[PDB]
């Protein structure tokens, strides 16, 4: 198969800022009729893609002229002029002279917003759980840039590692930031065993951690 | 159809 | 308007045969050949053949060739993708999309999603999410935690719809073959608890749908 390799994986632009997309195709895409067969596709989060570029250059009918796409045998660039907001995504590279077609392996493109500090809030099971013989611990850490950060539990002063899922959302369309949910689950037994029940956040916004901690008792 | 069809 | 739509969600036992269609509107469905891609590991993409509207006759990448079937309903516009024997690795996204001219994918449909599992339909376990007593600010977070169903999806909205500022709902975690979210919600602190905030769950493949007011602990 024609291998197509796309760098960066990631790329983090401003608003107003020019962002530029490598795909390296594994042989020429100059199909016999002299033309190379590579194009631009953006897939924005929950959505199939769509078309940006075609056959290196081409706009689609509808695509900004702020998308624009050269190259040639094997080389090939997307620039993407004036970055907005709603082009936050992931672009493929995909090429159609040889069959079987094949796409690169995505670049995702980040909005460079405003350091924003999450915003966290820490939820005790409910009494409704707790009857159930189970107990959730749910902290959310709500729309925060950059997107790197680092959840510990603490219960009653010990870190606590088992029994955490993490879930992230993807970057929002309307904000730029991120969100992330932690939810520490334990017996109804587990949870009865301790008072002090912590969520501590490590972000870029602040040296020490952001906290919320509830006391059972 | 360019190519393939 | 051109629009290819697809079948909805699928959920299948392994070794079991799924059937998707994608069914074309806004143009001659026969002079345009269908392609299937599956959204690849890493969320990639990877072609999986084409079929001829005209012949019927499909071509496969060599991955697809096995377990895969390319056919047609012409007199209904409507191409199908058949997987026999079904696969953990089967348990994707599935887009249909419509080959311009120049040999791009012009038009997708929005993707059917498989689920490969040997677990049984579980209506979720709805809890409020409401703050620790003790505390007190501006805003209130609160939550909504869906726990324990199969398979997804589930649809969460916060006054029945009319709470759609300052929500986002979280990626479901699959633990032991159950599915668990959270949905996060934020009102003016004056508003809670004076102006009720209920959660509602819907879950379509148990037939349930649940109502739960977030009331101060």
């Amino acid at each position: 198969d024609v291998v197509m390799t796309q760098t960066p994986l990631s790329l983090t632009v401003s608003l107003g800022d020019q962002a530029s997309i490598s795909c390296r195709s594994s042989q020429s895409l100059v199909h016999s009729n002299g033309n190379a067969y590579l194009h631009w596709y953006l897939q924005k989060p929950g959505q199939s893609p769509k078309v940006l570029i075609y056959k290196v250059s081409n706009r689609f009918s509808g695509v900004p002229d702020r998308f624009s796409g050269s190259g040639s045998g094997t080389d090939f660039t997307l620039k993407i002029s004036r970055v907005e907001a709603e082009d936050l995504g992931v672009y493929f590279c995909s090429q159609s002279t040889h069959v079987p077609y094949t796409f690169g392996g995505g670049t995702k493109l980040e909005i460079k917003r405003a350091d924003a500090a999450p915003t966290v809030s820490i939820f005790p099971p409910s009494s409704e759980q707790l009857t159930s013989g189970g107990a959730s611990v749910v902290c959310f850490l709500n729309n925060f840039y950059p997107k790197d950060i680092n959840v510990k539990w603490k219960i009653d002063g010990s870190e606590r590692q088992n029994g955490v899922l993490n879930s992230w959302t993807d970057q929002d369309s309307k904000d730029s930031t991120y969100s992330m949910s932690s939810t520490l689950t334990l017996t109804k037994d587990e949870y009865e065993r301790h008072n002090s029940y912590t969520c501590e956040a490590t972000h870029k916004t602040s040296t020490s951690p952001i906290v919320k901690s509830f006391n059972r008792n | 159809y360019e190519v393939h069809h | 308007l051109i629009q290819l739509v697809q079948s909805g969600p699928e959920v299948k036992k392994p070794g079991e045969t799924v059937k998707i269609s994608c069914t074309a509107s806004g143009y001659t469905f026969t002079n345009y050949v269908i392609h299937w891609v599956k959204q690849a590991p890493g969320k990639g993409l990877k072609w999986m053949g084409w079929i001829y509207t005209d012949t019927g006759e499909p071509t496969y990448a060599d991955d697809f060739k096995g377990r895969f079937a390319f056919s047609l309903e012409t007199s209904a516009n409507t191409a199908y993708l058949q997987i026999n024997n079904l696969k953990n690795e089967d348990m994707t996204t599935y887009f249909c999309a419509r080959e311009a001219y120049p040999n791009y994918f012009d038009y997708w449909g929005h993707g059917t999603t498989l689920t490969v599992s040997s677990a049984k339909t579980t209506p979720p376990s709805v809890y409020p999410l409401a703050p620790g007593s003790a505390a007190q600010n501006s805003m209130v977070t609160l939550g909504c935690l869906v726990k324990g169903y199969f398979p997804e999806p589930v649809t969460v909205t916060w006054n029945s719809g009319s709470l759609s500022s300052g929500v986002h709902t979280f990626p479901a975690v699959l633990q032991s073959d159950l599915y668990t979210l959270s949905s996060s919600v934020t009102v003016p602190s004056s508003t809670w608890p004076s102006e009720t905030v209920t959660c509602n769950v819907a879950h379509p493949a148990s037939s349930t749908k649940v109502d739960k007011k977030i009331v101060p602990r």
